[PDB]
């Protein structure tokens, strides 16, 4: 689906 | 908590890091505000007497049809030892003055050759700016122009032995284009990153064959100073569908100073979209694109075409052995360029807003989660929050002047309390929480 920002590392979540 | 300049118009916003010194370009003004908005001086840029079809110094007998020509601030970046003012008036010619007094002059060439002009001479054409050094210390300017009416990308002295020749650009320091007005660049904005310096833009495709225009991000080395490694990749925000980047930022916070994801704002040719590009991915294939074109012919193992060169340069890929990568990191005399990639670098939105054109990003970091300040046309600023969960709605809407878009230039102060937030008449200190 959409992506979102992990929490603490800046690096982006492709999936939820 | 705000400022409000009665009969002008404001382009541009730079902070300087050490002072806390705010810094406005306007129309015939240069004004020098402290953190708290408060006025430490002001510098009348014109208006002046022009014409596009003319060349500094303006002149009555060469210049007959010159007439009473506004100065809207085209470029505005601190340095580390000046501030650099360039205007739209005067074919675009830049002065650096004093950091802290900006009423003094520091340097400004007293008859600029047509190697000078520097910002674009339209104030409906945007010029975007980058301040890096050389291999020697030497302070360098890099620019991004936007086509008038002169290269799109140049790298310049700012502090050369022979101060007349300040802001000069040598010959193989530029990035050789040929057909200006049919690729027409429209420059979003510049950044550094480790050993690079990247440029994010808008122009037309013309490899494709619809010719329309086409977000880019590219990239070029720091110390080269000659556009060999000058590679283009092409974004791609659900495949291209929000086509018009408009904005961008990377994450800034009191924990990671600059963040390693571009977080960029697209517009569709109305809704826009917020799409993440990670800059190891950007290096990633950037790198495939330069590795291809210099040694597998511009193709990948299977033989699929993913480089060329951009630009209609008399240049072609090759098969240079692989040791050429390792030799000549940043290319040469002879290596390939410019180069681009026919493969995209893809995003997929993490927001979709059917009715806002956003013109404005910034990102912070508030105890670990990830917040987005997004201005739109219509002067609005939003608040997102990005981390996992989201609903993609903002959880807050400020207006700041409604009708008037919010300037790119959003930035956060040196303990990212507050956001200075500007549209076309007013800039303001807004705060982050309560
Ligand atoms: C890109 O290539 C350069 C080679 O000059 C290398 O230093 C860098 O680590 C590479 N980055 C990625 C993300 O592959």
């Amino acid at each position: 689906x959409r992506p979102r920002v992990a929490r603490w590392t800046g690096q982006i979540i492709y999936c939820s | 908590t705000a400022f409000t300049p009665n009969g002008t118009y404001l382009q541009h916003l730079a902070r300087d890091p050490t002072s806390g010194t705010l810094y406005l370009g306007a129309t015939n003004f240069l004004f020098q505000l402290s953190p708290g908005l408060q006025l430490e001086a002001t510098v009348s840029t014109g208006p002046v007497l022009d014409s596009r079809d003319c060349l500094p110094p303006v002149m009555p007998d060469e210049c007959p049809q010159a007439q009473p020509t506004n100065n809207p601030n085209q470029l505005l970046l601190v340095s580390p030892g000046a501030l650099v003012v360039c205007g739209s008036v005067h074919q675009g010619v830049c002065e650096q003055r004093r950091l802290g007094q900006l009423e003094q002059l520091l340097l400004r060439p007293e008859r600029p050759g047509d190697t000078q002009y520097v910002a674009a001479n339209d104030p409906a054409v945007s010029t975007v700016g980058l301040v890096a050094q050389g291999l020697a210390g030497e302070p360098l300017l890099f620019v991004g122009r936007g086509y008038t009416s002169i290269p799109p990308i140049t790298t310049r002295a700012l502090w050369p032995p022979d101060p007349q020749a300040a802001f000069s650009y040598e010959e193989t320091a530029k990035l050789a284009v040929g057909r200006l007005s049919e690729y027409s660049h429209h420059f979003v904005s510049a950044f550094a990153r480790g050993a690079s310096a990247y440029f994010l833009f808008l122009r037309r495709d013309l490899q494709a064959q619809s010719r329309a225009f086409r977000a880019y991000v590219s990239r070029v080395c720091l110390r080269d100073q000659h556009y060999y490694s000058y590679v283009e990749l092409p974004l791609a925000c659900e495949g291209g569908r929000y086509g018009l980047i408009q904005a961008a930022a990377v994450a800034t916070s009191r924990e990671v100073a600059h963040g390693e994801v571009l977080f960029a704002a697209f517009s569709s040719a109305g809704a826009s979209a917020l799409c993440a590009f990670p800059l190891d991915e950007v290096d990633r294939l950037a790198n495939r694109t330069r590795d291809a074109c210099y040694t597998r012919e511009g193709r990948a193992e299977d033989g699929t075409e993913v480089a060329y060169i951009e630009y209609d340069v008399n240049s072609d890929c090759a098969q240079l052995p692989v040791d050429t990568l390792d030799a000549y990191p940043c290319g040469s005399d002879h290596t390939p360029s410019p180069m681009a990639s026919r493969v995209p670098l893809e995003a997929t939105p993490i927001l979709e807003w059917p009715g806002i054109q956003l013109t404005a990003v910034a990102v912070t970091m508030e105890d670990g989660h990830t917040i987005a300040f997004l201005g739109d046309s219509q002067g609005q600023l939003h608040r997102v929050y990005l981390g996992p969960g989201s609903d993609g709605h903002p959880y807050s809407t400020q207006s700041i002047q409604q009708g008037s878009a919010v300037s790119r230039d959003l930035t956060f102060d040196g303990t990212f309390e507050h956001l200075y937030v500007m549209t076309q008449s007013t800039l303001l200190k807004v705060p982050v929480a309560s």
